[PDB]
């Protein structure tokens, strides 16, 4: 059994683009049946890591579960989950974003220090995606998360990785300068998974329990 | 609900520093922005800087870094601009605005001025009280227009205000308009009063314009002539 | 950065008024407007009778059935990133007529004698019966711009509810004695009146 994906990419099938889940929800497949021209993809310009390495895996899997890795309501108190839209990713006409991510911005002229994690007990492989975000202009990046100095932090026993932001001028793509770079890792069952930064991350809303046998 | 009180109007010589208080209530002293504009008289406003009170990180507009210092104490809710070394042309209303219009989209991501305060009105010119120098403004051959003229005299360089013009001892009040005073940049106001009277009057009724200044005592009474 | 907007619109009462503000890069950006009517703290224009259109390089507000409460003096905001400065702009007086309009009266008095016996020079150019109050006073000497030494007025409500300004402009009795005619220019809504004085 297919996937049929339509005019979605797997990296726009596999992230939430708007124009996209109007048309998926399967749990076990075998194929892709997708156009390699993003229609609907990236709807936010940027770097999919190990891309290559992530479709083989996707491909042929058993189960497919999509669960709240992080509550949007619960998970981040101290910063802002509502402001985080763009028109690159605008759907019925609002801006709108990823509906597996999460864009956090400061709160009450604050960014603190998050810390967050998942210790994976559903017995099955959690793939998770999250993204760090690379603005335009310093001034942007101080108006959102007000460190200079911006990093982000993922630690697990499989995967360990620290991320620096940097504000680059890069040409128009969807009418957007900045770029969000999106990363991926595979959560061993009984893993744990933490997340740490003052800002330029690209939370995950939705994480995707699979096997692929 | 939400409001911004202000410290009132503060009168200073030029070269001292004036502060400004701006008090919010109805909301959490550390949630939004304040920001500082000031509106010359008569003309446009020109934005300052701001503050967050949660942070207590501040920015200035170029022209006004160096002088202003802005400051904040969440104790007592209250958020302060320190104009320190005053001059001349800093005269001009100081208003306090808070941040709560929240940015929708990071593309755009900048708090909007919802709420503003009542303002405070800061007068710096310095200045001694001087009495008024009268010179009559004499009705010219344009000046006149067939049945009705044109004449008045000046009031110039004077301080403080106010001055009050009267023609003929009150006699003539019809035809009388007493302008406002403009203040120059000498740091000194002059006004000028204008009596509309037939042009046949000339050269057989006298016009003498009564000037009164109060603060320094002066009276001047002044004919005019053609 | 230099946001622009006009001096002055009169719109009739029940009609419809545009306010344009002119600058780089608004795209994107949202437009904050402020309404500040006179001895007023300007207040946020929130929002039928009040909706903004912005394309590319203009931003505009509308007010739909004008009201004489609507009345007042209208200012754009855009923060620029670059500069990291919040930028007003200039300013609009919008004037809905209410009352028949009328070009200014100008009456410009030469330096008195006593004056120049004083070794003082001031020309009084003096404005009156106008609507709306909005004009742009410019002074010439032999036909030449001067631009020092110059005050002029706001205009104010006068006895018959229409505006009064006045401007002036000091010398020495040599600047005044050196130049064969000095002119008091007005302008209003296009129209322009000029007023000489010469020291014959
Ligand atoms: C966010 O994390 C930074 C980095 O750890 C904190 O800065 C350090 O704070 C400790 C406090 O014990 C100091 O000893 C260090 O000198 C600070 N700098 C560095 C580079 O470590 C910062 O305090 C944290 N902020 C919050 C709100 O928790
Ligand atoms: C911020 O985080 C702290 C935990 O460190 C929490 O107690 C608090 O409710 C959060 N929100 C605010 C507004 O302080």
């Amino acid at each position: 059994a297919p996937l049929q994906l339509g005019n979605c990419s797997i990296a726009g099938w596999i992230l939430g683009n708007p124009e996209c889940e109007s048309l998926f929800s399967k749990e076990s497949w075998s194929y892709i049946a997708e156009t390699p021209n993003s229609e609907n993809g990236t709807c936010y310009p940027g770097y999919f890591a190990d891309y290559e390495e992530l479709r083989e895996q996707l491909s042929s899997v058993s189960s497919f579960e999509r669960f709240e890795i992080f509550p949007k309501e619960s998970s981040w108190p101290n910063h802002t989950v509502t402001k985080g839209v763009t028109a690159s990713c605008s759907h019925n006409g609002k801006s709108s974003f990823y509906r597996n991510l999460l864009w956090l911005t400061e709160k009450n002229g604050l960014y603190p220090n998050l810390s967050k994690s998942y210790v994976n007990n559903k017995e099955k492989e959690v793939l998770v995606l999250w993204g760090v975000h690379h603005p335009s202009n310093i001034e942007d990046q101080r108006a959102i998360y007000h460190t200079e100095n911006a990093y982000v932090s993922v630690v697990s026993s499989h995967y360990s990785r620290r991320f620096t932001p940097e504000i680059a001028k890069r040409p128009k793509v969807r009418d957007q300068e900045g770029r969000i770079n999106y990363y991926w890792t595979l959560l061993e069952p009984g893993d744990t998974i933490i997340f740490e930064a003052n800002g330029n991350l690209i939370a995950p809303w939705y994480a995707f329990a699979l096997s692929r046998g | 609900q939400v409001q911004l009180v202000q410290s009132g109007a503060e009168v200073r010589k030029p070269g001292a520093s004036v502060k400004v208080s701006c008090k919010a209530s109805g909301y959490t002293f550390t949630d939004n922005y304040i920001h500082w504009v000031r509106q010359a008289p008569g003309q446009g406003l020109e934005w300052m800087g701001w503050i967050h009170p949660n942070s207590g990180a501040t920015k200035y507009a170029q022209k006004f870094e160096g002088w202003v210092t802005m400051t904040r104490d969440t104790s007592i809710s209250t958020v302060y601009m320190e104009l320190s070394r005053s001059r001349s042309d800093d005269t001009a209303v100081y208003y306090c605005a808070r941040a709560g219009l929240e940015p929708r989209s990071v593309d755009y991501y900048f708090y909007g001025l919802d709420v503003w305060g009542q303002g405070t009105a800061v007068t710096v010119s310095g200045a001694s009280t001087k009495g008024p120098s009268v010179f009559p403004l004499a009705p010219s051959s344009k000046s006149t227009s067939g049945g009705t003229a044109a004449l008045g005299c000046l009031v110039k360089d004077y301080f403080p205000e106010p001055v009050t013009v009267s023609w003929n001892s009150g006699a003539l009040t019809s035809g009388v308009h007493t302008f406002p005073a403009v203040l120059q940049s000498s740091g000194l106001y002059s006004l000028s009063s204008v009596v509309t009277v037939p042009s046949s009057s000339l050269g057989t009724q006298t016009y003498i314009c009564n000037v009164n200044h109060k603060p320094s005592n002066t009276k001047v009474d002044k004919r005019v002539e053609p | 950065s230099v946001l622009t907007q006009p001096p002055s619109v009169s719109v009739a009462p029940g009609q419809t008024a545009t306010i344009t503000c002119g600058g780089n890069n608004i795209g994107r950006k949202r437009v904050d407007w402020f309404q500040q009517k006179p001895g007023q703290a300007p207040v946020l224009v929130v929002y039928e009778r009040f909706s903004d259109s912005n394309s590319g390089t203009t931003a505009t507000l509308t007010i739909s059935r004008v009201e004489a409460g609507d009345e007042a003096d209208y200012y754009c905001q855009v923060w620029d990133s670059d500069s990291d400065h919040v930028v007003f702009g200039g300013g609009t007086k919008l004037t809905v007529l209410g009352q028949p309009k009328a070009a200014p009266s100008v009456t410009l008095f030469p330096p008195s004698s006593e004056e120049l016996q004083a070794n003082k020079a001031t020309l009084v150019c003096l404005i009156s019966d106008f609507y709306p109050g909005a004009v742009t006073v410019a002074w010439k000497a032999d036909s030449s711009p001067v631009k020092a030494g110059v005050e002029t007025t706001t205009p104010s409500k006068q006895s018959n509810n229409k505006y009064a300004a006045s401007s002036y402009l000091s010398l020495t009795p040599e600047q005044w004695k050196s130049h064969r005619s000095y002119s008091c220019q007005v302008t209003h809504e296009g129209s322009t009146v000029e007023k000489t004085v010469a020291p014959t």
